[PDB]
């Protein structure tokens, strides 16, 4: 009781939020904000954790490996949030959007995410500054579309990602302490 | 085993992050400095978590002293690297000066109502032309930025790997 | 004495901290900003109080299940400022706003809590009109992403009340409790 | 010796980097960010000075008396950075902007402070809808620019107002703890 | 080399990045970021010392009269930073550049820096439309003229205020710890 109490309630609590991150939409400019505050009370944790928990060396404790799924969990989930961001900013003059992500993330992977709410004289020169503002419009709508493209495909990886993490925080936690547990 | 399990491996972990710097957009926004200065935060603090294990004789730095030191000072090279490219792909052709060298480096290798009427339009595209001009050189700066990003993610992946592997392999043997 | 000021005035003053993140605008782009130091402060207090409660583990003191308490409110507070910021930033690109959140926090709550609000003459004119259309399509994409970030306004007024009656309350039994 | 210069003068300079917030404009969107780490710095100041004491409760230690009192007051600084962005940023179509508000900020303290063929018609449609807009955008530009102004004017009243506070706060304490 | 390897390495890094915020332009909004985070990071190394150097009250050792400067180099090092950013945004509406302001700041200083590359029926509506929209670019580019300049002096401003930071720091420094250092 002691040792719950004190030690596995806050990692537990820790591993939730992390997880949370993936649900903030990337238009709101906070992921790095706030998946880089998540990782340093991640660290200051493991600060902690050395602080309490014996400095024996014969053999790993259970606290030892749950800590150890815990930085990885943690480590995983800040990379693919950049990785998402990234993914975002893509510019298309230096990139090229493969057909196969065009293909997935955009057509086929909304349409099974059922759970959730995501879409599935001087009068010619007059005459001509105005269809060149005109023209100029035109060609803006066209690279604003190629852009909002990109963001569309963010938005829909980070619905399918938060499901897929929720499920992976599952699983892994079921794993790691359910020995364990049945043992005593 | 203890320091590999209690040290060695949360400190390596913690300190590979840096790596993740290459892969944000390197414009406002992106928050390479947000990042890179957090995890130097995490470096000072590996620094006074070894503090407490090594030995209190005064004569030389131990081996793993050396080592955190080596890794903290690449960190802040790559952080100093993700300031520079903010920097330079938030250029603009009145502050600095695009020189052609460094385009072909990475844009190479990598009645009186009719009258008035009339003038009015002609100023509203000409107005039109002015701020899409200044804008496009924007955007070359931004792709310069994104150029270098390439460039310097492979340049900073090959030398921490590097770097790592043998430090850690020498101890072993 | 000695223990109300040596440990409660500190604990006040992040108390108030994180209720204040509920008066922040969402507009301001802070409000992960001040939950998630407020978090910081929170679990710097049980750091605090670490080196002050006896070392035996039949039960847990008093103290510490108040420090608990605290910090869990605190955690819930971040969260739904998490909440609110998702909110805010949804558009119709990416969301689909459905009847029910539109009658309950736009129609329905805000009176209840006080808040109540020639050929070429042909080509130029296709250019204007073209001009015109991008203007007007643009007001209309802003109109909905305003009343998506609308609902989330509503919903951070209500949440700011509804913490703040819980903070003073539940600190002030705790307190005089804990001082007879 | 040892107290004014380990103790008394770090946490007086800390202290005194709380006002520069004041002086920070709400445009340059970092006042939360500069007074959160603030108030960190003086949490840890608080910790620092708990374990130099014994545990005593006959009363408190003159230093921490000035040490609690100089504490609330940065909080109250902090407060009301948050506070003035909140009012910077109302607009019409949430806030009413009062006589009083009126008369005050943008009359009396600016100057006290001494502050410096269809077709074809469809196209001519299209652009006096491209002019309708423009005039519209402007009055709502013009009343968001009388928010802006009274933000302004609001920080170098502040400014004029807070930072001599502080001093004589300061000064009056430190020159009755000199004759002790 | 103990106390080399141990204290003045880690107090150089922090030093260094110090004056590192000055080269970053306004434009990325976190010159207030980094320059704070550094500030705590030396503050934070306040309790290094602390915890490592001897804690006598004779008198206050070498490196307390080092790190006393190193906090009052930062903290103006960070109060300048804040200076330009509210003079950046300075609007022409509230606030009128002074004569004497121009005179120093734009025209005289700018000349002597030599160092820096920094430069130095329905017709009648139709019609009255137009001109409207003529006069509204007018305005726009006029108002953006005047924040242009305040952002223009701005800009200088932090230019020369690296220039006199670097040198300060290498004095300083050098003139604090060589001194005792030849003696050991």
């Amino acid at each position: 009781l002691y040792f719950v109490v004190n030690v596995i309630i806050p990692c537990l609590l820790f591993s939730f939020l992390t997880g949370l991150v993936f649900y903030l939409p990337t238009d709101s400019g906070e992921k790095m904000t706030l998946s880089i505050s998540v990782l340093l009370s991640l660290t200051v944790f493991l600060l902690v954790i050395v602080e309490l928990i014996p400095s024996t060396s014969s053999a790993v404790p259970l606290i030892g490996k749950y800590m150890l799924f815990t930085m990885i969990f943690v480590i995983s989930s800040i990379i693919i949030t950049v990785v998402v961001i990234n993914t975002h900013h893509r510019s298309p003059s230096t990139h090229t959007m493969p057909q196969w992500v065009r293909k997935i993330f955009i057509d086929t992977i909304p349409n099974v995410m059922f759970f959730s709410t995501m879409k599935r004289p001087d009068v010619k020169s007059a005459i001509e500054g105005v269809k060149y503002i005109a023209e100029h419009m035109k060609s803006d709508e066209e690279s604003s579309n190629a852009a909002e493209e990109w963001k569309y495909v963010a938005m829909v990886i980070d619905h399918i990602l938060l499901c897929v993490f929720m499920l992976i925080c599952i699983i892994g936690t079921v794993s790691v302490f359910a020995g364990r547990l049945i043992e005593l | 085993l203890f320091y590999i399990i209690n040290i060695i491996a949360p400190c390596v972990l913690i300190s590979s992050l840096v790596v993740l710097v290459y892969f944000l957009p390197a414009q406002a926004g992106g928050q390479k400095c947000t990042l890179s200065i957090s995890v130097l935060l995490a470096q000072t603090i590996f620094l006074f978590l070894i503090a407490q294990k090594v030995p209190e004789t005064s004569l030389n730095v131990p081996l793993i002293g050396k080592y955190l030191i080596f890794v903290m000072f690449v960190s802040m090279l790559i952080v100093m690297n993700c300031v520079i490219v903010l920097n330079v792909s938030l250029r603009t052709p009145n502050t600095h000066s695009l020189s052609e060298k460094i385009k072909h480096l990475f844009l190479g290798f990598l009645a009186p109502e009719i009258k008035s009427c009339v003038e009015a339009c002609n100023f509203i595209a000409k107005s039109t032309k002015e701020q899409n001009d200044s804008g496009s050189e924007n955007e070359n700066w931004v792709l310069i930025g994104k150029v270098i990003d390439k460039a310097c993610f492979w340049i900073a992946l090959l030398l921490f790997s590097i770097g790592t592997l043998a430090i850690f392999l020498t101890g072993h043997f | 004495l000695f223990y109300i000021v040596y440990t409660i005035i500190p604990c006040i003053l992040i108390s108030i901290l994180a209720i204040l993140v509920f008066y922040l605008p969402p507009d301001a782009g802070e409000k992960m900003s001040l939950s998630i130091s407020a978090l910081l402060a929170v679990t710097v207090f049980l750091l605090l109080l670490a080196d002050k409660v006896p070392e035996t583990s039949l039960s847990v003191p008093i103290i510490i299940r108040y420090l608990m308490f605290i910090m869990i409110l605190v955690a819930f507070s971040v969260i739904l400022s998490v909440v609110v910021l998702n909110l805010h930033h949804r558009s119709p690109n990416t969301h689909t706003m459905p009847n029910w959140i539109r009658q309950i926090f736009i129609e329905t709550l805000p009176p209840f809590l006080w808040i109540q609000r020639p050929q070429d003459l042909k080509e130029a004119v296709e250019a204007i009109k073209y001009i015109a259309e991008q203007l007007e399509s643009a007001s209309e994409f802003d109109d909905l992403k305003k009343d998506w970030q609308y609902v989330a306004m509503v919903a951070d007024r209500l949440f700011l009340y509804v913490f703040f009656v819980i903070c003073s309350i539940g600190t002030f039994s705790i307190f005089l409790d804990a001082s007879h | 010796l040892f107290y004014v210069i380990n103790f008394i003068t770090p946490c007086v300079l800390i202290s005194f980097l709380a006002s520069l917030a004041f002086y920070l404009p709400a445009e340059s969107g970092e006042k939360m960010s500069t007074a959160i780490s603030v108030l960190l710095a003086q949490a840890v100041f608080l910790l620092l000075t708990s374990q130099r004491l014994p545990e005593t409760a006959l009363a408190v230690p003159l230093i921490g008396k000035y040490l609690m009192f100089i504490m609330s007051l940065v909080t109250g600084v902090i407060v009301n950075c948050g506070i003035v962005l909140n009012f910077h940023f109302r607009t019409p179509s949430t806030h009413v902007l009062s006589t009083r508000v009126k008369q005050i900020f943008l009359e009396k303290l600016p100057r006290i402070l001494h502050m410096s063929h269809d077709e074809i018609k469809s196209g001519i449609d299209s652009t006096n809808y491209i002019v309708k807009q423009i005039k519209e955008k402007n009055a709502y530009d013009e009343e968001v620019g009388n928010w802006n102004l009274v933000g302004q004017t609001i920080d170098r009243l502040s400014m004029f107002i807070i930072t001599p506070v502080m001093v004589l706060g300061t000064i009056f304490i430190f020159v009755m703890g000199n004759f002790n």
